RNA sequence: UCGAGAGGUA
C-alpha cells in the first residue's frame, strides 16, 4: 500500500503541491508592529 | 479496549460508574483513541489464578 | 537485577525504574493491558435473542 | 469504643496504609506477577 | 407519514385522505417538508424557495451572518438544470451531462 | 543539582546557605523557623531554600 | 585510549576488529577524556 | 522653572544593608535612581571560562554557570575598562585593565567526598578576591579521584546584561504614607469594633491604647498600602473614618547589595552614573 | 541573480487550514533583531483564525515582479478591511483594547492629570482637547481630563456617530454621551469601527493601532488582575451565605418548575382539567420518580431541558446583585473581551445543569452525593427496577461551583457531560 | 553590542515640527525610561514649557523620542537643556547630602 | 464517624481513585475537565525535569534534563506516600496576573530576561548517533575538509564543537571509500561520550552523543499544572517590572483573558496557598505556630477557600492574594492590586528552532 | 533514501 494511487495520487501530484521560496515559523504577539507589517 | 473501527464504537468512550475506583475517569488520551485507553488507579492491582481449590471450603462454609 | 542486594545496581541501573519492559534490540518494549469478554460468565445478546456459553480452552461453545 | 480511636488517628493510619501499600505491591506489579505467573506455570 | 412503500406519492395520498375537510386545510400554502419532491409537487422554484428558506434558518442556527446573494447563488447553481443535484460526484457528473 | 545560586526571583546569594539549613533542620528546627534563623525575609528565596531537591548525592553514588 | 565497562583497564586499541576487552570479556568501551582546553562562555 | 533640593536623613547603614529617607523629590528621580543601582552599576565577574580536566559528574557549562555567578568584590570596577573598549589587548590571560585571570584546582585523593568551595579560587590580584561570607559557595562536589582544574577570566561588566553584573539586591522605595484619623467617629465605635478594626491591619500599623481606651497609631511606615482597614471601617458604616494617601514628595529606599560593593558606595556609583548619562545626553547649541 | 530579504518586500503569510480568503493576508517584511520567531500584532488574529499558543504561519515569498505587485494590490490588508462574508469590518478592537475601551468610557469617576494625559497624547494622531473639568474640590488645582475624552482622540474631526441603543452621540469627533452596553465598541451592525471605515477607509488601520497603543498604555496605567475577591463574588462572609442560600432555593424551584412541565403530556389531561382529582399529593409525593421517567425519555428530557434554563436564567441574574463593579469577570462580561455571565456563575455560584445529548447505559440520581451512590435502587446503579431499562438519557444538576470544589460524584458527571468535547 | 552606540549616528537629533510653532522631537539614541522619566518629570516644573512626554514604540530599537512644546519665550532646546542643567544640579546636590550624610 | 453500623467500608482517600499523573494535580476537583485531561495526558509527559542519575550507561535517543528541577511549595496525599519527588517536573516561579503592554495577548506568556539569566528553566539536551558495522571505522580522505575533530580511531575526541557538515562517524574501506556519517543542517552540538559495543554476531556498533544547553527563547511554550498553555511572547528586563513594596519582581506574567475562558479556578488558589507556607510567618510570637500551616492540596482535601485566605492574612499580606504594586518604567502606584503568587510552571519539549523551516 | 506502523502539534 504505496498510499499514492486513485485519488490521493491525483491530490498529491496535480492539486496539492510544495513550492520553493517558503519559511515555516512560530508565531508570537508584537504590539509595536503595525496591521500590514510582519516581523521577519 | 479494541475496537473494529475508531470512528464507530458506541458508549465505550465515555466514562462507566464501573470504572470508579478501578481506572482513572478523569484523564483519558485526546483524539482516536478517546476513552479506549484508560489509565489505571493508583490503588489499582489486577487479580491472579489461584493454585488452590476453593471447591472443598465451600462445602465446609455450609 | 533481582535477587541479593543492590549495592552492584548502583554501578549499574539508575534505581528510577521498577522495570516492566522487554529488551528486544535495544528499545525498551512495554505491553500494554488488553480488555476483553469475560468468558465465565453467561453472556446475552439482543438481535437476535441469545445466549452463549463461552469456551474455556477447547472450541466447546 | 467506636469514637475512642479518633478523627486525626484514622487519618494518620490512612497514609500509613497508602505507605505500607505503595511499599509491598509498587506502582507497577500487575505486569511483573504476569510475568512471573507464566514463567512458573 | 409512512415510507413503507414508494409505489404511491405520499402528497397525493395525503390529497385523498383530506377530502372530507379540504375546506378546513389552507392548500394555498401546504406544502412537503421535502425539498427532493417539492419540485415535483410545486414546481422547480418552489423548491428552491423552501430551499434558501431552510438555508437561511441553517445558517442563524450556525450563529454566523451570510450575505443574501451568497445563498440565492447556492441556490440557483445547484438548479440550474431544474433538477436538485446532490454534491457527490454522480449529481455534478449527471448535471454536465 | 547542587543548591542554586544567586536567588533567581531576587538576586541575593545563597549558595552558601544549604549546609547551614541541613545542619539547621537536623536539630528540633522546623522550616519556617531555620529560614528564619538563615535571615530571609523574602519568600523567594524562603521558596529556593525549601524547594530545591539533593540530586548530587545520587549522581556520585550511582 | 578507550576505558573499559565493570572493569577499570585502559584496552588503548585501534584495530577494527578488537572490540573486546583485554583479561575482562566484556565488548563495551567508552572512549577516554584527555587533557585538552576547551573555553566556554559563563 | 529650576532644580529640586532633595533631602537625605540615613536611619541604618551597614556594609550590604542601607536605609535611607529621601524627601523634597519627585517619584521620578527615585525611580530612575532604583533602576541605575539595579542595572548600570558596573561590577567584575568570571565570564569567560577555561577548562581541561573535567572527571566531575557536572556538565561542563553548568559548571561555567555557576562559576559566573560567584559575587566578587568590585572596588576597581568603576576604574577598570571594558573589554571591548581595551585596545591594548585583544583579550588573553591576565589584563593590566580589563582582565583578572583566575585559577582552581582541585584533586580528591581521600575516602571523605570533597567539597569544591569558593574559598579555593585564586586570582592574580588581591583586589578580585571573591567576597567571602562561612563555608563559601560549593561549586562541584567530587568523589575519590575526579580532578577538576579550570582556568578563568573575569570582566568588567554592565548588569542589564546576563543579570550577573548587577550588585543592588531588589533596591527598594515606598511614599512614606501618613495616616489621618478623625478621632470623633471613633468615639461612636464601641470597644469591641475597635478591636476588630486592629485586627482587620495584615500589619502592625495600628495599635490599642489601654490608658486612653483609643486606637493609636504606631510604626506608620508598615502599611504597604493594603486597602483593609479602611474597607472594613466602610463595612462598619463609617466611610471616612481612616483617611490614608501616599505622601509624593516624600521616599523611604532600602538597598542590599550582594557583597560586591558597599550599599553607600552602590549609591555613589549609580548617582554618578546618573550625572555622566545626563552629561553624555546633554546636547549643544546650534546656530 | 538573487538578493536577500529585506525592508519593504512582501510575504504571503497563511495560517493552515484556509477556511475563508481571507486568511491569505499580504504583510510587508519588517527586520526584527529577535530570531527563531515571527511577529504578529495581536489585532491580526481574528482574518488568521489563531492564536499565540504554538500556531505555526508559513508564508510565500513571491519571486516574480508580477505576483508581488498583484500581492499587495488585490491581498493587502488594507485591500480585505471589509469582510466578503457578512459586509461588516474584518478587523476588530481585540480582548485587550475591548476592555481598556470599556474601562475607559464605563468609569467616568476616575481623572488624568495633564502629565498623563500628555503621555498617552504621543500615541494618538489628534491634538488634545480641553480639560472641560478646571476645579473638582475648593482646593483642588490642576485642572484634569475625563476619561471619555481620551478616547475621543481616535477619531477624526469631520467622523459624526450615533448609536441609539448604546445613547451614544459623537460630534465633530468628540465621544457626548454614553451609559452602557459596549455593543458600539464590539463587531457589529453599527459599530464605530465599520463606520469610520466607511467615512474615510484610508487611515482606519492607522487609527486602530494608534488606539490600541493608547490604549495599552492606559491599561498599564491602570492594571488588570484576576484575584480570590473576584471568585469569591461577596463583599464578606455573610453575603456569600446568602448567596449559597439563595442558589440553593433557586435551584429547589427550578427543578420543581421542571417537574411542572414535565406534566404537559397527554397521560395528565385527566389531572390537568379543572375538575376535583384525588390525586393530588401523588403527584407532589413521588420526587425521585420525575427523574427516572425524565432519563428514560427524550422528548420529557428536552422539555425538562428548556424549562431548566428559562428557570435558571433568573438564578444566573443573581450575579449582577451580589457582583462588585470592579470584579474583572464582570468587567470582562460586559465588555465582551472574554467568557459571559454562565461561566461566570458557574466560576462562583454553581455549575448548573449538566446533560449529555447521547445515549447512556446509567443515569444521575438526583442527587450527587455519597448516599446516592450506594443506593442500589438509584438510576446509576444499572436500573431502578421500575420492567427493566436498557438505555438513559443522563440529567444531572451540580449545586456545587469550582471555587467550592465538587465531590468526586460530581466530578464524574462532570467529566461524562464534557466528554463528548474531545471527540475527533 | 546593544550597549554601542551605532556608528555614524549620534545620540541626540534635533526636528522641527513645521504644523505646531515652537515644537520640536528629540530623537535620544540608546537611552532607556531612566533618562526619559526624569527629563519629562522636569521639563513640567518649567513655566514655559506647554507640552512634555517621551515615548519608546519599539522597545526592539533603542530609541527614545521626546516632544517639547513651549511658549513665545524660550525654544524647546533652550528648555531641554535648561532642564538637563537642574537635574545635573540636582545631582549634584544629592550626591553631597549623600556624602554629609554618610559621614 | 457521623453515623456508623451504616458504611460497611471506607474509602482510603478519594484522591487515588484518579491516576499517578492525575492525582498529583492540586486543586484537580476546582479545574474544567478539559484542562485536567490536558494537564494529565499531554503537559505531564512533555514536561523537562529528572532524566536519570545514571547517563553514562544510557545511549537513548534526545535525553532532555533540567538543570535545578524543584519540588511544589505544596504537598499531595499521593506525593507524600509514593516518597518520590520524579512526580513533578519544573520549576515554580512567581507569577503575575497581569497586563503587560500587550505583549502577553493571546494566552501569552511575558517572562523576566533576568531571572532566566540567573538559571532558571535552563535545560540540557543530549542528542546520540548510532552507526553499525559488521568498511571499518577509520579515518580517511585526507585533505577533504571536515574531518579536522576526526582523531586516528575515527572518532572525535570528547569536547569538540561540531557543528553542521561535519563528520561525526568516520567509517571507510581498505579501497578508500567513505561510508560515513555527517550532520544534517539542524544538528549541533559538543561530543560528550563515545561508547563502542558489539553483540555475539560480531557486528560493531558505535555510539555519539552530542549535548547542547538550552536557554528559554521567544517560541519556547511553556504549560502550567492546571492546563494553562502559551508561548514565551516577550522577554522584559527586570528593572521594568512592576516591582512590590519588598522589591519581588514577578517571574512570570500572564493576561487576566484566559481565567475566564479556560474556566481553571484552583491556579489561583495553588498561588495562595504557595505564597502563605513561603512567606514568614512572623506575628511578633514565641510560640512556634510554623507547625499550623495548612500545606496539602490533596484534589478531594482541598482547604476551604476561608482557610487560605486566614493563612494570607496571618503572614501579613492581603487575604485576596493580590499585593499593591508600582509601575516600573514611571515610579508611580497602580490603581489596582495585582495577584501575585508562586505556581509550579512546566517546560515542554517543543521549542521555536525544532519547528523553524 | 524510498516505504510501513506508531506517538504527538494547531
Ligand atoms: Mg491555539
Ligand atoms: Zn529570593
Ligand atoms: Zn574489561
Ligand atoms: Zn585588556
Amino acid at each position: 500500500t504505496p498510499k499514492l494511487c486513485g485519488l490521493r495520487f491525483m491530490k498529491d501530484v496535480l492539486l496539492g503541491k510544495r513550492s520553493d521560496h517558503t519559511f515555516r515559523t512560530v508565531v508570537v504577539g508584537d504590539p509595536s508592529l503595525k496591521l500590514n507589517e510582519i516581523g521577519i | 479496549q479494541q475496537v473494529l473501527y475508531t470512528g464507530k464504537v458506541g458508549d465505550a468512550r465515555y466514562p462507566h460508574p464501573s470504572h470508579w475506583g478501578r481506572v482513572c475517569f478523569l484523564s483519558t488520551p485526546d483524539g482516536e483513541n478517546c476513552g479506549l485507553v484508560k489509565n489505571m488507579s493508583l490503588l489499582g492491582l489486577v487479580s491472579t489464578q489461584s493454585l488452590e481449590s476453593v471447591v472443598e471450603k465451600l462445602f465446609a462454609c455450609g | 537485577t533481582s535477587e541479593k542486594g543492590k549495592e552492584n545496581c548502583k554501578k549499574g541501573d539508575c534505581a528510577f525504574d521498577q522495570g516492566g519492559y522487554f529488551v528486544i534490540k535495544g528499545a525498551e518494549k512495554v505491553f500494554i493491558a488488553q480488555e476483553q469478554m469475560c468468558t465465565k460468565r453467561l453472556w446475552i445478546s439482543n438481535s437476535p435473542w441469545t445466549v452463549s456459553f463461552r469456551s474455556e480452552n477447547k472450541r466447546n461453545r | 469504643n467506636l469514637s475512642e480511636l479518633g478523627e486525626g488517628f484514622l487519618q494518620s493510619f490512612c497514609k500509613k496504609a497508602a505507605t505500607s501499600f505503595f511499599d509491598k505491591y509498587g506502582l507497577i506489579s500487575h505486569q511483573l506477577n504476569s510475568y512471573n505467573y507464566f514463567i512458573e506455570h | 407519514m409512512y415510507g413503507d412503500r414508494g409505489k404511491r406519492n405520499c402528497w397525493t395520498a395525503l390529497l385523498e385522505t383530506c377530502l372530507p375537510i379540504m375546506d378546513m386545510i389552507d392548500w394555498g400554502r401546504s406544502h412537503p417538508d421535502n425539498i427532493r419532491q417539492c419540485c415535483s409537487v410545486y414546481g422547480i422554484d418552489a423548491g428552491r424557495s423552501i430551499f434558501v428558506a431552510n438555508l437561511e434558518s441553517a445558517v442563524s442556527d450556525t450563529g454566523k451572518e451570510i450575505l443574501r446573494e451568497h445563498l440565492l447563488l447556492v441556490a440557483d447553481s445547484l438548479s440550474v438544470t431544474g433538477e436538485f443535484v446532490a454534491l457527490n460526484a454522480k449529481g455534478w457528473s449527471k448535471q454536465r451531462q | 543539582m547542587i543548591i542554586p545560586v544567586r536567588c533567581f526571583t531576587c538576586g541575593k546569594v545563597i549558595g552558601n546557605k544549604w549546609d547551614q539549613y541541613l545542619d539547621l533542620l537536623q536539630l528540633d528546627y522546623t522550616e519556617g523557623d531555620a529560614l528564619d534563623a538563615l535571615q530571609l525575609v523574602r519568600y523567594c528565596c524562603r521558596r529556593m531554600l525549601m524547594t530545591h531537591v539533593d540530586l548530587i548525592e545520587k549522581l556520585l553514588n550511582y | 585510549t578507550y576505558v573499559c565497562g565493570d572493569c577499570g583497564q585502559e584496552n588503548t586499541l585501534k584495530s577494527g576488529d578488537v572490540i573486546q576487552c583485554r583479561e575482562c570479556g566484556y565488548r563495551i568501551l567508552y572512549k577516554k577524556r584527555t587533557r585538552r582546553v576547551v573555553q566556554y562562555e559563563a | 522653572t529650576y532644580q529640586r533640593f532633595p533631602k537625605i536623613k540615613i536611619r541604618e547603614l551597614k556594609d550590604d544593608y542601607a536605609k535611607f529617607e529621601l524627601r523634597e523629590t519627585d517619584v521620578s528621580m527615585a525611580n530612575a535612581l532604583r533602576r541605575v543601582m539595579i542595572s548600570e552599576v558596573p561590577t567584575v565577574a568570571i565570564d569567560l571560562v577555561e577548562i581541561e580536566v573535567n572527571s566531575s559528574v557536572l556538565n561542563d557549562e553548568f559548571i561555567a554557570h555557576r562559576l559566573g555567578l560567584i559575587p566578587l568584590t568590585s572596588e576597581r570596577a568603576m576604574s577598570m575598562r571594558f573589554s571591548r573598549d581595551c585596545d591594548a589587548c585583544d583579550g588573553d590571560g591576565q589584563c593590566e585593565f580589563c582582565s583578572v585571570e583566575f585559577r582552581l584546582s582541585s584533586k580528591c585523593v581521600t575516602d571523605q567526598t570533597l567539597d569544591v568551595t569558593s574559598r579555593d579560587l585564586y586570582s592574580a590580584d588581591p583586589t578580585v578576591t571573591p567576597v567571602d561570607f562561612h563555608k563559601g559557595i560549593i561549586i562541584v562536589k567530587l568523589r575519590r579521584g575526579q580532578e577538576l582544574k579550570l582556568r578563568a577570566i573575569a570582566r568588567k561588566g554592565i548588569g542589564k546584561d546576563h543579570a550577573k553584573w548587577s550588585p543592588a539586591a531588589t533596591v527598594t522605595f515606598m511614599y512614606e504614607p501618613d495616616i489621618i484619623i478623625n478621632e470623633d467617629m471613633m468615639d461612636t465605635l464601641s470597644d469591641e469594633e475597635k478591636i476588630d478594626l486592629i485586627e482587620s491591619s495584615p500589619t502592625k500599623v495600628f495599635g490599642m491604647d489601654p490608658v486612653t481606651r483609643q486606637v493609636v497609631v504606631v510604626d506608620p511606615e508598615a502599611y504597604t498600602y493594603d486597602e483593609e482597614v479602611i474597607k472594613k471601617a466602610e463595612a462598619m458604616g463609617k466611610p471616612g473614618l481612616i483617611e490614608i494617601s501616599p505622601k509624593d514628595d516624600s521616599f523611604i529606599f532600602t538597598v542590599e547589595s550582594t557583597g560586591a560593593v558597599k550599599a553607600s558606595q552602590l549609591v555613589l556609583n549609580a548617582i554618578d552614573l546618573l550625572k555622566q548619562k545626563l552629561d553624555a545626553v546633554r546636547l549643544s547649541d546650534d546656530t | 541573480i538573487f538578493r536577500s530579504l529585506m525592508d519593504g518586500d512582501t510575504v504571503l503569510m497563511n495560517r493552515p487550514p484556509s477556511i475563508h480568503q481571507h486568511s491569505l493576508i499580504a504583510m510587508t517584511v519588517r527586520i526584527l533583531p529577535t530570531t527563531s520567531v515571527v511577529s504578529l500584532n495581536p489585532i491580526c488574529c481574528l482574518p488568521f483564525r489563531g492564536d499565540f499558543d504554538g500556531d505555526c504561519l508559513h508564508g510565500y515569498v513571491p519571486q516574480s515582479i508580477q505576483a508581488k505587485v498583484e500581492l499587495d494590490e488585490l491581498v493587502a490588508l488594507d485591500k480585505q478591511l471589509i469582510n466578503r462574508q457578512n459586509g461588516r469590518n474584518l478587523l476588530s478592537l481585540g480582548q485587550d483594547s475591548l476592555t481598556a475601551a470599556y474601562l475607559v468610557n464605563v468609569e467616568k469617576n476616575c481623572y488624568l492629570n495633564r502629565a498623563q494625559m500628555q503621555q498617552l497624547q504621543m500615541y494618538c494622531p489628534f491634538q488634545l482637547p480641553p480639560p472641560a473639568i478646571i476645579k473638582a474640590s475648593p482646593s483642588s488645582t490642576e485642572p484634569q481630563w475625563t476619561g471619555m475624552q481620551l478616547f475621543g482622540m481616535l477619531f477624526p474631526p469631520g467622523f459624526d456617530y450615533t448609536y441609539p441603543l448604546n445613547n451614544v452621540v459623537v460630534s465633530n469627533g468628540e465621544l457626548l454621551s454614553f451609559s452602557e452596553g459596549s455593543a458600539w465598541l464590539r463587531d457589529g451592525e453599527g459599530n464605530f469601527i465599520e463606520r469610520l471605515l466607511k467615512h474615510d477607509k484610508g487611515k482606519v488601520l492607522d487609527i486602530i493601532y494608534s488606539a490600541q497603543e493608547m490604549l495599552s498604555q492606559w491599561l498599564l496605567m491602570r492594571g488588570l488582575s484576576v484575584s480570590l475577591a473576584d471568585l469569591y463574588l461577596s463583599s464578606d462572609l455573610q453575603s456569600r451565605k446568602n448567596l449559597t442560600e439563595e442558589i440553593s432555593y433557586g435551584l429547589r424551584e427550578a427543578e420543581q418548575v421542571c417537574n411542572k412541565q414535565q406534566l404537559m403530556v397527554e397521560s395528565w389531561r385527566d389531572f390537568l382539567a379543572v375538575n376535583g382529582e384525588d390525586k393530588e399529593e401523588d403527584s407532589v409525593s413521588d420526587l425521585a420518580r420525575f427523574c427516572y421517567e425524565r432519563q428514560k425519555s427524550a422528548t420529557l428530557s428536552e422539555l425538562a431541558v428548556s424549562a431548566f434554563k428559562d428557570a435558571y436564567r433568573d438564578v444566573q441574574a443573581l450575579a449582577y446583585r451580589y457582583g462588585d463593579q470592579s470584579n474583572s469577570f464582570l468587567i470582562m462580561s460586559k465588555a465582551g473581551s472574554k467568557g459571559n455571565i454562565g461561566k461566570l456563575v458557574q466560576h462562583s455560584m454553581c455549575i448548573g445543569l449538566q446533560n449529555s445529548a447521547v445515549s447512556l447505559s446509567f443515569g444521575f440520581p438526583r442527587e450527587l452525593t455519597c448516599a446516592a451512590w450506594n443506593d442500589p435502587n438509584s438510576p446509576l446503579r444499572g436500573a431502578k427496577g421500575k420492567t427493566t431499562t436498557e438505555s438513559y438519557v443522563p440529567y444531572g444538576v451540580i449545586e456545587n461551583s469550582f471555587l467550592t470544589g465538587l465531590n468526586p460524584l460530581e466530578s464524574f458527571v462532570h467529566s461524562v457531560t464534557s466528554r463528548d468535547s474531545s471527540f475527533s | 553590542e546593544r550597549f554601542v552606540v551605532p556608528e555614524g549616528t549620534k545620540k541626540v537629533s534635533y526636528d522641527r515640527d513645521t504644523k505646531i510653532i515652537n515644537a520640536a522631537s528629540f530623537t535620544v539614541e540608546r537611552e532607556d525610561h531612566t533618562i526619559g522619566n526624569i527629563v519629562r518629570m522636569q521639563l513640567h516644573r518649567d513655566e514655559n514649557v506647554l507640552f512634555a512626554g517621551y515615548q519608546l514604540p519599539h522597545p526592539l530599537k533603542y530609541k527614545i523620542i521626546v516632544r517639547i512644546h513651549t511658549t513665545s519665550q524660550s525654544s524647546p532646546m533652550q528648555a531641554y537643556n535648561q532642564a538637563i542643567n537642574d537635574l545635573d544640579k540636582e545631582l549634584d546636590y544629592l550626591k553631597n547630602q549623600f556624602e554629609a550624610e554618610v559621614a | 464517624l457521623k453515623e456508623p453500623k451504616i458504611y460497611t467500608h471506607c474509602e482510603l482517600d478519594l484522591s487515588f481513585l484518579l491516576g499517578v499523573s492525575c492525582a498529583v494535580v492540586p486543586f484537580a476537583n476546582h479545574d474544567h475537565g478539559r484542562r485536567v485531561l490536558y494537564q494529565s495526558q499531554k503537559h505531564c509527559q512533555q514536561a523537562i525535569g529528572f532524566s536519570s542519575t545514571n547517563p553514562n550507561i544510557r545511549c537513548d535517543t534526545l535525553s532532555q534534563q533540567l538543570f535545578y528541577p524543584q519540588k511544589p511549595l505544596f504537598k499531595t496525599l499521593a506525593s507524600e506516600c509514593l516518597k518520590k519527588e520524579v512526580l513533578f517536573n519544573g520549576q515554580n516561579a512567581i507569577v503575575a496576573v497581569n497586563v503587560h503592554l500587550g505583549y502577553n495577548q493571546e494566552d501569552s506568556i511575558v517572562m523576566n530576561k533576568a531571572s532566566l539569566e540567573r538559571g532558571m528553566f535552563r535545560s540540557e539536551q543530549i542528542r546520540s548517533y548510532k552507526a553499525e558495522v559488521d568498511v571499518q571505522f577509520g579515518k580517511t580522505h585526507s585533505k577533504i575538509g571536515k574531518v579536522d575533530s576526526l582523531e586516528d580511531d575515527g572518532f572525535p575526541f570528547i569536547g569538540a564543537n561540531m557543528s553542521t557538515g561535519d563528520i561525526v562517524i568516520g567509517r571507510c574501506t581498505e579501497s578508500g571509500a567513505d561510508h560515513s556519517i555527517k550532520l544534517k543542517h539542524t544538528e549541533r552540538g559538543i561530543v560528550q561520550k563515545v561508547v563502542l559495543s558489539s553483540n555475539d554476531e560480531g557486528k560493531n556498533f558505535a555510539a555519539v552523543s552530542l549535548r547542547q544547553v538550552r536557554s528559554p527563547c521567544l517560541g519556547d511554550k511553556f504549560s502550567s499544572m492546571h492546563g494553562q498553555k502559551g508561548v514565551l511572547g516577550y522577554l522584559e528586563e527586570q528593572q521594568n517590572f512592576p516591582f512590590t513594596i519588598q522589591g519581588i519582581v514577578p517571574d512570570i506574567v500572564i493576561n487576566p483573558h484566559a481565567f475566564p475562558s479556560r474556566q481553571t479556578p484552583g491556579q489561583l488558589l495553588e498561588a495562595a496557598l504557595s505564597k502563605g507556607i513561603a512567606c514568614p510567618i512572623q506575628k511578633e510570637g514565641s510560640s512556634a505556630a510554623y507547625t499550623k500551616l495548612t500545606r496539602h492540596a490533596t484534589p478531594f482535601s482541598t482547604p476551604g477557600v476561608t482557610e487560605i485566605t486566614e493563612q494570607l492574612h496571618r503572614a501579613g499580606f492581603s487575604r485576596w492574594g493580590n499585593e499593591r504594586v508600582y509601575n516600573g518604567r514611571s515610579g508611580e502606584m497602580m490603581r489596582s492590586m495585582i495577584f501575585m503568587g508562586p505556581t509550579f510552571y512546566q517546560r515542554l519539549v517543543h521549542m521555536s528552532e525544532d519547528k523553524v523551516k
